[PDB]
């Protein structure tokens, strides 16, 4: 019995280096414990030869030959394969396949953000937006009541003192001199009152966004990152997902490739090791499209950098390989079956896969940085500080030029 | 006791002249621990340099709302500006010392020292804003050099001649 | 020869037409199921008659007392070659016929309603303290005018002075005249320390409303709701959820099982529709577990309110029965796993599940969580504004018709 | 082999189909389940029945016998005795006890711990005393230090200077002077500042809400408190309270001989009873296993359990002279090393119970603030308002 | 005749006496195993005299040659019938010989370091807005001020004035000085938005550090542990802890113990010692999962900084050992159970285990619990306080010379 | 200016009424509370529930800082002095608009009168904060009644030292 398996995969993994448990098992991981499972369960030689040609599977129909585990077995050294391999068309019909064991995704992932440092956008993050634009027209609007009560009705006060004194007035710290009448007092108290709320409502809501924090995703799904259209994405040069990218018919699948079709910067990366390698480099842009599998194999490694959005473009799955009809295909389907059935194939797929990661320990978020207000949350304080001083010195000196 | 007011605003503004000089001629603003990691790097306004690590001895120079910043980092405008501007007063000043007979010198003296604390406020606001305005900067930080403390300095005696010269201001208005 | 179709009556495959009468004969239904069986007879070629199960159910090939009934019951009797429907694929329905390949996806998942929250007016500006606060704070205000009113007028000042004086003191505003006598002056020093008490209050309470409402955890996957318990959550008594969750390995999973065995929420269910009218009903306080297929059903064609969150706990797939002597097992399997790679199968699910469905989520964009206030309680903030207006123009009007 | 057990709430319970079956797949806990897996372990047929006479076994100590399982196992009519037994003195000449496999003691027991509401304390929840007493005489400092160095400033007008200082507001009328001046300018950075602080935390009280635990959480605070204790009326704790030597029980049964003779009570569920009516009242000392099953039962509301005190071990009982007392000891001893009475323990007195809050804590809304945190002020605003008035009409009055 | 008892020291049983070898023998046994001894020596009559333990050990199963050593090995293999040292309950122990009954309870318990941590004085003042944040807005008030001078006397109200109006302005007080021309309005109001948005921004500061410092709980039980993250614990390697985790097949148990089998730090030690030593030496994140017996002995040494928290994971006990057949294992048996009913077994721990304890003689020492901003931190600001209250009168008694000299 | 005293009968006689509808009658508690909710009503010196299971009977009901604040909060006694001075403080307005030259007494009874009125502030402040420390009340339209004699009391008072100020003229 010969049993082949791809070492360049997410699959395998050495025990010690070298001369160490020396045998048979010297690889341990997800295939090789279901193939020694799936023996257990139906009787099956072990085996630890390994096929040369290094790719999983594919169909170089030029030639009229096959290369990799598929051509290996349909020309026939081997009877049973448990490897990464996907079905296809020509697949299928030169070689019967089993019952999918998993499920395979194709989804978009993004750099993991570190923080945002705007100019004085970080004064505009709370109270909204529109607000400021409201509460400047409430103060002009204030102004002109309040300048309208003090000369139409029955003084020594301009337009320039009243919008000083509304100024003054949304600020609660009160008055020079008061106007002294029955009218404008509920005006003025009630403007009082509103700015008092605006600024108590200010103070407990950047209490609140500092206490805490969430960072929300930019984009949540491939209709929306197509829609954007301010971030860079590149699949892969060559592939199923190129091939499938290429040959779609879904309406937004043809914009997505027309995106792909005026792209300057060389998205098409030669090897997936590259590609993660510049996602994580850059977090500005250029995210990456990748299998659902590598995905979240590369989200349980070292870096630590790395975050899928969910949802799959194409679904698929991996499946056993045999050479014809045997009397070992319906025993080894059965035992497939049988063992995806169970939960003992998610058993060792959870452990496998959350054993051998330490980055998702720390789940959600770290509560242990707080520090003090740096100039990241301040620098849109002394953007407006500076702002304020500038035009108000301006100011001065044009009033100077005016009157004095 | 006017003459010992207008010696002590012209020691202020040679006190002024001399840390600006020693500003754009040294490399002493920040104690950053970078690379040559961290180690002693004399990072620079104008020149950036090193002392320890295997580089040792040779240095280059340094380099809607956030691209204009960006340019003023790294061209240095109002730093250029505020020193161009220092030394319009040092000479105004020099005419106002040798010619007593003219009025406006001495305004144009009192705005060119205001103008002098925009210009440092907005060149310090830029250096921190530059140092402290990534999340990534480093198990040790802060630990301002001398010359931040020269800078501070310098902008302390500009309060001091702006409000002693406008101080005689007020009293040759009223006089 | 005609070739005959069998088709469980199964609501988001098959559909017969409501209308009845006209269209009967081949066209008699419409739907996923029938559209496959269309293409398929169109691909390998026959002609296809459609036909439905005696008894109305799936069956299965249990080692029972015999009475053995269904769909592949009636495919193993001899009247059923082909069988265009959806089936779960299970070892009890596998050692006496096979399938070709799943099509499509099966996952169980959660499903959950929609929360939605709408934030009243003027009744949202209270809402960050009690209304009796606001009354006692306003009437002692009152109260202690004309108290302080009084008081000088005991020990220049007039019912506008009076006014004006308590109620800048009421919110720290400066005045131009003094509160002459250590009387007057302790008792403006005792209420302004219980302004500022209160201010200070008031921004407390505001500044933990706010923390506590947005420090929320959203439930999603299935450990976070495993380790919430303050959502129930179940399934039905049998089918393949209850085998899925008897045979549990995970530790997380098996918790769930012991959980849901604990019977505090029990099952609740015995028709799935009617445990979507009871988490309907529920509002929020009840959680169902069942397919990802009926669930997108339901979120597309049921008006939205209720929808899916997490991934798939498992791997499942789907399949379509063929016999075990015949010669229509290999051509129909090449054919849709031609259909499946293609993307034609995945065209006509999007035109059958996106399309065909009257719901906005999927046909229009959803809201952004930008954080800070979102015209919600600034919209109260604004309504006591609209009062503040509504005072200024009375205050304004009556003494230009007391003037007049 | 024939076995009896006594009925005891946290060790068996009658199944709720009753009718279903009758017989050994009758009961379900931990006193069965264990008297199964051991006769699994060694392997015989065995029957459960029930004590004809109820009793927990003791001596009479005047007619020289023993009642309940002791008395039925020393007088030849059970061979095994799978219900819990404690170990004492008496009980070792007459029977064989096996290692035990369980660890009890005497533990303490509170009422349910709830956010207190006072009126006055309310108001200064947050901060503490010395703070403003420490502020108190700053401002009279700072109204001294003002009067004095300004020298329109008398007696008066420098305090109110100082007062509208000490609630972010200026003042009509402003010195002449520098030093007066800088004073007011650090006197109101300090006001600004820790009205600031006194906001902050007010705010963190307000939205972490969170229950501290009393000041009964240690025998020497339990000694060092006024609130009330009690226990039993004879039993075990009665009788290790009884006799002691350790210089630290005598404090605790001076004051049961001191205190109001209400302390004792006949039943644990009259003793649960009396103490879940009253969040203080008199705190309890009982078994660690009768705490485990009240604190996860429908009413949720107190389960503390305290520091540990006391130690006794629970064993399965055997005749003299049996063939079967090296077979049960090694089977005892297997199942605590290997584990699963532990995990049984774990299963049903921890994971099958009324509510599962206890695991992991739940956040609830704080509602409204409702006025106890504000009544406070209202008090010191009327006193301050009817002092003024009066002295504003005795000033007016006399000068 | 004289019976010898095998006893083997590590805490705090047969600790030699501080005056070396100098006494008689065996009557310089002083402690916990050796009391008992006396006293169950004189409960019904024999010699409590000690003996030297041939190997060091306790003594294992020893698969290979068979055989057996430690206490219980010299006592299966003559020339001994009483054993005095405590050891731990374990099958291969009760395959050959029996216990009589464990004295004390005893269970494998979580060790902790004790929290110390101090408020500072003038440093926490700086806590929630850092020190750079204080010295531009100073910079800027100096600034403002003089602009406001310019102004003021450009478009009384002197320089004097102008810094009344600025100090006024820093804390939203106000002033009397307004001038005619609008632009010292718009300077003193942008210069109340931005004093306004820094009270503000520190106030939600300073809750946000309050609430994010004080939120934070003590690890506590095993369950919190069990989700824990960032802080390392395990156990040691030579010891039976280890075969009880391994053995474990509870779901939580067997739930951490799949969370350290995959040890990727240095989870598993040697010795006692040599991690009680390096845990002084870490002391930030790291827990031994010792007995309760040694970590109360531990936790009552001279540095003080360890403490018991959480509760016992098992219910594992301890036993005096006696040989099969022999005439002393129930009297025994009765008399250590007459002296644990007795309560002097407490006594004695009461008195070798907290009273001989130099360090840690009272354990209610700090219990107060205030959660809130005591005289130890907010005090600091007092501080800062009284010293620019001393810097004013510093400044007083030069104004003093403004006034007299 | 006699609109002045007019309008000082009138409110004081109106007052009267209300306070007299406000306190005298058996109508001021709504609450979701069980007496099974039905209608349940606190009063003066005994409480009673309209309908349910307690039909045809008005049940006499029972019951340092925190002594006193209890003991006022239950018992009740401070609103009853607290009423009884009020009626006081109307005959005493009696006396005033009898008396129409008393310069300085019919001040004082202004002041006996807030005083009055500021007592029973604190007395309906402390009694619903009792209400609020049940559990660890809405306005019943008698206690609207009482709220309606706040607002009145503060009317009558503002007109009052408006008529001071009418007296200021006039003295
Ligand atoms: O049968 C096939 N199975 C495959 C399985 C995997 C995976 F399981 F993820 F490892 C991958 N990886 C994609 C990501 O980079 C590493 C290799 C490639 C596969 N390819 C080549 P494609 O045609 O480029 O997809 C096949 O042909
Ligand atoms: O040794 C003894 N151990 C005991 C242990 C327990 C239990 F808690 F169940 F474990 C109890 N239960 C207390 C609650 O009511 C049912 C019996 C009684 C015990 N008694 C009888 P006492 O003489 O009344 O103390 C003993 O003597
Ligand atoms: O019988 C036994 N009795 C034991 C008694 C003790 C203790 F009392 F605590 F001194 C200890 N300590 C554990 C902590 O470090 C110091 C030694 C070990 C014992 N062991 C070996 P284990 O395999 O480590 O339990 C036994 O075999």
């Amino acid at each position: 019995v010969v049993v082949t398996t791809i070492m360049e995969s997410p699959y395998v993994m050495y025990k010690k280096n070298h001369e160490m448990f020396e045998g048979n098992d010297k690889y341990e991981g997800y295939c090789v414990d279901l193939a020694s499972e799936i023996a257990k369960h139906i009787g099956i030689k072990y085996k630890i030869a390994i096929v040369p040609d290094g790719k999983y599977g594919a169909r170089d129909a030029d030639t009229k030959i096959w290369n990799g585990m598929v051509g290996e077995l349909v020309y026939g050294k081997a009877e049973i394969a448990i490897a990464p391999l996907t079905i296809t068309l020509v697949r299928e019909e030169v070689i019967d396949f089993s019952k999918p064991f998993m499920s395979l995704g194709i989804s978009i992932m993004i750099k993991k953000p570190q923080k945002s440092k705007p100019g004085v956008f970080s004064f505009l993050d709370p109270l909204a937006y529109e607000i400021w634009m409201c509460i400047v027209f409430a103060y002009i609007g204030v102004s002109v009541v309040l300048f309208l009560v003090s000369r139409f009705s029955p003084n020594e006060f301009g337009i320039f003192n009243s919008l000083w004194f509304s100024l003054g007035a949304f600020m609660q710290q009160g008055c020079d001199i008061s106007p002294r009448s029955l009218s404008g007092r509920i005006v003025g108290g009630v403007w009082w009152f509103f700015t008092l709320i605006i600024i108590s409502s200010y103070t407990a809501n950047l209490a609140a966004f500092l206490t805490v924090e969430r960072m929300v995703s930019p984009i949540e799904s491939a209709e929306d990152l197509a829609k954007q259209t301010e971030i860079a994405y590149g699949t892969l040069d060559s592939g199923s997902t190129k091939e499938f990218f290429r040959r779609s018919k879904i309406a937004v699948y043809e914009k997505m490739w027309t995106y792909m079709r005026s792209a300057e910067p060389s998205v098409f990366t030669r090897t997936t090791a590259e590609g993660v390698a510049r996602v994580r480099k850059s977090k500005g842009k250029f995210a990456f499209l990748l299998e659902s599998t590598m995905n979240e194999y590369t989200e349980q490694r070292k870096p630590c950098d790395t975050m899928k959005v969910g949802g799959n473009l194409d679904s698929k799955g991996y499946g056993v390989a045999t050479p014809k009809g045997s009397s070992l295909r319906t025993p080894v389907n059965l035992a497939v079956l049988k063992l995806s059935e169970a939960g003992v194939l998610d058993k060792l797929k959870n452990k496998w896969w959350y054993d051998k990661g330490e980055c998702g320990p720390k789940d959600s978020g770290s509560k242990d940085k707080t520090s003090a207000l740096s100039l990241s949350n301040v620098a849109g304080v002394f953007y407006i500080l500076v702002g304020g001083l500038g035009l108000a010195m301006l100011v001065a000196l044009i009033e100077f030029c005016y009157k004095s | 006791d006017r003459g010992v007011q207008m010696l002590l605003t012209t020691v202020g503004a040679f006190a002024a002249f001399s840390l600006m000089t020693i500003a754009v001629g040294t490399d002493y603003w920040l104690y950053s621990r970078g690379v040559c990691e961290e180690v002693m790097t004399h990072s620079g306004l104008w020149r950036t340099c090193c002392l320890e690590g295997n580089f040792k001895g040779l240095c280059k120079q340094i380099d809607t709302a956030e691209y204009f910043l960006r340019a003023v980092r790294a061209s240095s405008i109002f730093p250029i500006l505020s020193v161009i501007l220092l030394f319009m007063g040092g000479l105004c000043i020099a005419a106002s010392e040798f010619y007593k007979t003219r009025h406006n010198i001495i305004l144009s003296a009192g705005i060119f020292f205001v103008s002098a604390g925009l210009s440092n406020i907005i060149g310090i606001i830029v250096y921190i804003s530059a140092n402290a305005g990534d999340p990534s900067k480093k198990k040790n930080s802060y630990s301002y050099g001398w010359s931040f403390y020269f800078g501070a300095l310098s902008f302390i005696i500009a309060e001091m001649v702006g409000v002693l010269a406008v101080h005689m201001f007020i009293d040759r208005h009223k006089q």
